[PDB]
DNA sequence: TGTGCAACAGCATGATCGCGGCAAGCTGATCGTGCAAAAGTCGTGCCAGC
RNA sequence: GCCGC
DNA sequence: GCTGGCACGACTTTTGCACTCTAAATAATAGATCATGCTGTTGCACA
């Protein structure tokens, strides 16, 4: 169990450092919205109408 | 992501060159594996499961 | 497009690489006629260019 | 040399700190790299004299 | 015997890069050793293993002019083979250099002939490669000469027919399920009257189909016979091993 | 945990095939090879310079004798003579002191290269390097007599010889393995001393191979099933991972709880175990054991990272019983660390306190012992 | 300084012998055994052989007359 | 008039898909065995220096 | 992930 | 007389030779685009 809970926290494609750079910055980061990731679909595997 | 249910596609309608639409069938489950209806140039119905 | 220009290229320069001007004249007496670029009854590029 | 001559490096650099500015080129590793790689196959590549 | 200059030697001069394929004999001859054992180290002593992947008596030392066990450990001997340890003094960038070979026991096929659209072994016997690739793993026979019995030379019986070939015909049916058997009737054949009865039969009868088909086999045949190599050499029942170094 | 230490520096080859290739490193021989390289020597020279360079140790100096070097060219007109000139032109390279015969020849060439105006210079040039260096080394109180200098000046003569570098050539040295070890063995302290085996990742093996070879077989693209090409090799894999796993473990366990006294109160209280006690112990052949401790290491809160220390088989015919060598020679390094400023420690009179306290040691063996990391207080 | 060799380039026309010519010429400012036949404004052995060059009294033919006459010589 | 041959459509497989630079980010090894053969070592007693 | 196209 | 590094007979350690012994579960979808070879289908000419 925790094994996969660190595994999903730690080493995943959607978890990553916030941009600390402004709050302005973090808040993007905070709500963004990706198309990639597990369930995803891949940038190449992606098209001009996606 | 694309949510869990079934989707009707056409792929355009340009696979054959011959100008035929070939319309499918699928369903995504939440988990498990996938089903798919399709529609030969012929027009016969086939399943391609997972 | 930035990649089907880059492979583009890549496929031209890979085809051309041995062309070297290796002769001062062959002496040949073949060509190829050049008129001005007409098209209807505009034109495009005059006989100079 | 400059890049992957072993020893033309180190010529190139004695011929600069003498103020002599002689390339002396040799060969790449890297092709010597790609020989046994291509020998690691089943393929006999060689260099003919 | 000393001022030795081999790095200046190293370069030599050359011109026309050719290509070939290797012979078991031409492999052998690159060879500095024979691989057994797949330890390239242990972490007993941190030392590369004997006869190992990582090894110290073939493909030379593993710190400059030092050999293992510490017998000779000075650029004073040079050349020197140790008896506790066949380890030899030398630069030890020969690391880069010594290939080393281990054998098969059995010989296989080549991917790189075997497995390719225009394959060069499946087109050479002119069979499918369907039928090379159910040979290659087992799962069918092909029968090679009995010319006394009613198998022809390419059969390709699969084990029932096998066992009912023993059971009818008994001798004279040889018949292999192995890569061994590619390789044996790939020596069997004779390139010159094939050839020339392809090129007989080619000029004799003409179609367009079975036009590109026969010149290519005139072209390949002919690319063997103009270029020195053997058929046989396409299945290999050694292998050569990369420089640890790479 | 408490607290973390931050990730260690890591790379890895990206966009290349041979991934990970590899990088090279300078070291003390490169280093002085480039200077051979740049300075202007003959081709004799040149070869001279490169076969003393091959000679020289990680300290930086000269491991072989100047005629053997002589001996290995083995070429006329290459006498030490010349070797003896082109082996000071190595040596006033920019490791100072570099390649230097011995201890008098590093601080004889360093005090070369000087102001040539130095308070102590000439005082400290030969009379103290060149001549009575064994006196040096000891207190030197004569010293001053033979040198027929007062003391006051010498009190700063030997402090010039100190900032003098002792071993020049391991300063260019870099030194990046720190050798750190992992300690695949863990043992914590409970009511019983409780003893587990880390860094096992057996089931972390087990559910890659899973995932690759009994995955492929799963997978039913492939015509049939692949029931014996890769899902009868994990299993090997993991089988074999397991008993080298339980094996290392049961004999740890044998070590620990026969060695639970020197881990309990004070250290030194090992008894010799000799590998047939835990080869009884585990019903197993002693040669087997004893690889498997070979270089296995556990981490201790108090005690040494190393499984091996505690067989020590030194019976040594102890009075009651037997005893160890080991647990005596940390006896012994308290005892003669802690006496009189005078500290006779005599060998003697050593191994007749040992006899006293019970362990019957003869005189010598006690005088092996206090020279295996240490030297007699004045003893003699 | 010479910031345009044309000149240079148009004494003997190709835009690539002189460059080998010139080298040829640096080489043996550099090396040693010889000195320039221009004066030398505190500029580099290139500049130097392109300037000799351009002045005309330098060129591939010369260079091998010269050699010729300094091998006869010895 | 039934039959054998050559040309063609459909399908499956393979190969290819730009160039530089900066971050952050990390993989293990196994037997085992008993057995003598060999090497190696430890406790002990030597003779030479102070 | 970002920068220059 | 006191002390400090060299050899010797048991014991101890190392080392090749040596043959070992399940159901799960993970992803497809979402690049086209082109070239080539194999196989089944059909039009054409023959005894
Ligand atoms: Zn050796």
């Amino acid at each position: 169990i925790s094994a996969a809970v660190k595994e999903f926290f730690g080493s995943s494609q959607l978890s990553q450092f916030m941009d600390q750079n402004n709050p302005l910055s973090e808040i993007t980061h905070k709500r963004r919205i990706s198309a990639l990731g597990p369930g995803g679909l891949t940038r190449e595997r992606a098209g001009f109408e996606v | 992501h694309r949510s869990p249910g079934v989707f009707f596609d056409s792929d355009k309608g340009k696979t054959h060159s011959s100008g035929k639409v070939l319309y499918n069938a699928r369903i995504i489950p939440y988990r498990g594996s996938w089903l798919d209806f399709e529609f030969d140039p012929k027009d016969n119905l086939f399943v391609r499961i997972d | 497009k930035t990649a089907n220009s880059g492979y583009l290229t890549r496929r031209l320069v890979d085809v051309a690489q041995d062309l070297v001007v290796t002769e001062d004249d062959c002496g040949t007496h073949e060509g190829i006629m050049m008129t001005p670029v007409i098209e209807g009854g505009d034109v495009k590029e005059p006989l100079r260019d | 040399v400059k890049s992957d001559d072993v020893n033309g490096r180190t010529k190139m650099y004695k011929n600069i700190v003498d103020g002599n500015h002689q390339m002396e080129p040799g060969m790449p590793e890297s092709f010597n790299v790609l020989l046994k790689e291509i020998r690691s196959l089943g393929i006999n590549i060689e260099l003919e004299d | 015997l000393l001022k030795f200059l081999k790095a200046q030697t190293k370069t030599e001069e050359f011109d026309a890069i050719k290509i070939a394929l290797a012979s078991p004999d031409m492999i052998r001859s690159w060879s500095f050793g024979e691989v057994k054992k797949p330890e390239t180290i242990n972490y007993r002593t941190f030392k590369p293993e004997r006869d190992g992947l990582f090894c110290a008596r073939i493909f030379g030392p593993v710190k400059d002019y030092e050999c293992l066990c510490g017998k000779y450990k000075r650029l004073k001997h040079r050349g020197v083979i140790c008896e506790k340890c066949g380890v030899e003094v030398t630069q030890t960038k020969v690391r880069r250099e010594r290939m080393g070979h281990i054998e098969l026991a059995s010989p296989t096929a080549h991917i790189w002939f075997l497995k390719s659209l225009p394959s060069r072994i499946g087109l050479l016997l002119d069979m499918p490669l369907r039928d090379i690739e159910r040979v290659l793993y087992f799962e069918s026979y092909v029968v090679i000469e009995g010319g006394m019995t009613n198998l022809e030379r390419q059969q390709i019986l699969t084990e029932e027919q096998y066992l009912d070939a023993l059971e009818e015909f008994g001798d004279e049916f040889d018949a292999k399920m192995g890569a061994e058997a590619i390789q044996a009737l790939l020596k069997s054949m004779d390139l010159e009257q094939e050839c020339e009865q392809l090129r007989e039969e080619l000029n004799e009868t003409n179609s367009e189909t079975k036009r590109k088909k026969l010149t290519k086999r005139i072209k390949l045949l002919e690319a063997f016979v103009q270029s020195g190599n053997k058929p046989e050499w396409m299945i290999l029942t050694v292998l050569p091993v990369l420089p640890p170094d790479l | 945990t408490a607290g973390t230490p931050s990730g260690n520096g890591v790379d890895y080859q990206d966009d290349e095939l041979p991934v990970y290739q590899g990088e090279t490193t300078q070291s003390l021989q490169d280093y002085l090879m480039w200077q051979v390289e740049l300075t202007p020597f003959t081709d004799t020279d040149r070869a001279i310079a490169t076969s003393i360079v091959d000679a020289v140790d990680d300290t930086g100096y000269l491991t072989i004798q100047i005629e053997d070097i002589v001996d290995s060219i083995g070429d006329d007109e290459i006498g030490l003579e010349e070797v003896e000139a082109v082996l000071k032109r190595i040596q006033r390279f920019d490791p100072v002191g570099v390649a230097a015969k011995d201890l008098r020849d590093c601080l004889l060439i360093q005090l070369s290269q000087f102001a040539k105006e130095t308070p102590w210079l000439e005082e400290a040039r030969l009379i103290i390097s060149d001549h009575l260096d064994l006196l040096a080394n000891h207190d030197f109180r004569t010293l001053m007599r033979v040198t027929r200098l007062k003391e006051e000046v010498l009190k700063e003569a030997v402090n010039l010889i100190q900032s003098l570098d002792p071993r020049p050539g391991q300063s260019i040295q870099t030194g990046e393995p720190e050798y750190v070890i992992p300690d695949v063995l863990v043992r914590k302290v409970n009511d019983r001393w409780v003893v587990e085996l880390n860094s096992d990742s057996l089931p972390r093996l087990k559910i890659n191979q899973q995932y690759a070879a009994m995955g492929n077989s799963a997978r039913n693209d492939a015509d049939g099933q692949f029931i014996r090409s890769n899902l009868q090799e994990a299993r090997w894999l993991i089988k074999s991972l397991e008993s080298a796993n339980d094996t290392l473990l049961r004999v740890s366990r044998c070590i620990v709880e026969q060695q639970q006294a020197f881990f309990e109160q004070g250290e030194e209280y090992m008894k010799p175990m000799v590998l047939a006690d835990i080869a009884q112990a585990v019903e197993m052949h002693e040669s087997t054991i004893s690889r498997v401790t070979t270089q296995k290491y556990l981490h201790s809160p108090r005690g040494i990272f190393e499984l091996k220390y505690f067989f020590s088989s030194h019976v040594n015919t102890e009075g009651g019983g037997e005893a160890s060598s080991t647990a005596i020679r940390a006896l012994v390094k308290k005892l003669i660390a802690a006496e009189n400023p005078a500290k006779p420690l005599s060998d003697s009179k050593l191994t007749s306190m040992l006899s006293e306290q019970g362990i019957m040691v003869a005189r010598r063996t006690v005088a092996k012992y206090r020279e295996s990391l240490s030297i007699p207080p004045s003893n003699q | 300084a010479r910031v345009t060799v044309q000149d240079a380039v148009e004494k003997i026309g190709n835009r690539f012998d002189l460059v080998l010519v010139a080298a040829r010429r640096a080489r043996q400012m550099q090396v040693g055994g010889k000195d320039p036949l221009v004066p030398e404004e505190n500029d580099k052995t290139t500049v130097i052989a392109l300037r000799e060059i351009e002045e005309g009294l330098i060129n591939n033919q010369i260079l091998d007359v010269r050699e010729r006459q300094e091998q006869q010589e010895q």
